């Protein structure tokens, strides 16, 4: 959710 | 391997058909196998690897936390239901950290012929990922070792990235933002991570004068989630 | 079988815990485990085993279609590309025939041994719903007499909830549901699809009455899927 | 997505 997606 | 009898073309092909009907355990498949060619990778084909092991990861992560959260409840007032939970847990987590040391890929042999800053920035950052997600579910011994790994790939991945790219790249801005959430998430530094998010963005922000329409686009939608970190964070 | 040294209470919790985290293929080969221990499912137990291998084969089937739709396309002014498309839809159908010939859990021995109306018309509407599916995919000189196993599991299923269970029964409706179904997409009968459906909803209508709350609820959810077919297909 | 789901 935070990291690159 | 499996895919040793095919095309280095046709896995990538169905790698791309894979992908359109959300069969991501197969296209991971097909890139495996498409890397073990022992060519190196395109742009586009750096990107199919990334795709396919990203999604099937992802859903044994997200399976991981449901069930690490229903064992961390049976272990409270709880009454005692044997050892299937943690059995169960244990699997899933044997799985992930399988996946994880297949992405094996990248030290045999994609970063050691890796020259340019555009693929030796995005396989250390992959590196550095790959180490992270086995760092969420490290409790043992390794540990720290597992997250001085991750944390070293980041950090060359990093100061490749300044020096060969511009503030706006779009590789470069996925690297600091992935980079920021292991300090965040990780490392119990969140200090750093919101330090590293902010200059990210204010260097980028200053750069996007140079830019096309389209490039302009590609680097906003990622400043933005490097605005919507901070905005969680601070 | 890899299950066969696991408790049957085990293998259905940890079917539970799968279905909690998405993990559907694990939760139908628990299912699968926790049948072929040789006793009787519960209601329970047998709605995780279709909840299980349901979820499997959409999968499947959602991929087969992509796939096929793409074939067709390259069938058409059409650049030619290989065998590429052909071979990987064959190799998900491929997949997927396997998953509908292992709910052979029907057949070996699950069928034989229901003598109530629940669990009976339940499987046979499982065994009608599979061969469906084989149905849906076929092409061969088998297609005919597939349509027709599929036909004479729903027939048997509908006669028994018929006899056997009141018009509102959630089974009996999502039997009819299906039914109509198969005679609208598989069986080119319309016709035959829509006046199922209307009937089905109509007798269920007046039935209402005669329930609790609860049940009402359970009911009309499901009538409203067959008003929803009935809307589409007039 | 006509069938039960
Ligand atoms: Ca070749
Ligand atoms: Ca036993
Ligand atoms: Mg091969
Ligand atoms: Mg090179
Ligand atoms: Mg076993
Ligand atoms: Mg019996």
């Amino acid at each position: 959710k935070l990291s690159l997606q | 391997g499996a895919m040793g009898s095919m095309e280095r073309a046709s896995l990538i092909q169905k790698a791309k058909l894979a992908e359109q009907a959300e069969r991501y355990e197969d296209m991971a498949a097909f890139m495996k196998g498409a890397v073990e060619k022992g060519e190196e990778l395109s742009c586009e084909e750096r990107n199919l690897l990334s795709v396919a092991y990203k999604n099937v990861v992802g859903g044994q992560r997200a399976a991981w936390r449901v069930l690490s959260s229903i064992e961390q409840k049976s272990n409270e007032g709880s009454e005692e239901k044997g050892p299937e939970v943690r059995e169960y847990r244990e699997k899933v987590e044997t799985e992930l950290q399988g996946v994880c040391d297949t992405v094996g890929l990248l030290d045999s042999h994609l970063i050691k012929e890796a020259g340019d800053a555009e693929s030796r920035v995005f396989y250390l950052k992959m590196k550095g990922d790959y180490y992270r997600y086995l760092a969420e579910v490290a409790t043992g011994d390794d540990k720290k070792r597992i997250i001085d790994s991750a944390r070293s790939a980041y950090q060359e991945a990093m100061d490749i990235s300044k020096k060969e790219m511009p503030p706006t790249n779009p590789i470069r801005l996925g690297l600091a933002l992935n980079f920021s959430v292991f300090h965040y998430e990780i490392a119990n530094s969140p200090e750093e991570a919101i330090s590293l998010a902010k200059t990210t963005f204010d260097e980028a922000m200053a750069d996007l004068h140079t830019l096309s329409e389209d490039s302009y686009k590609d680097s906003t939608l990622i400043m933005q989630l490097l605005r919507d970190n901070l905005t969680l964070w601070t």
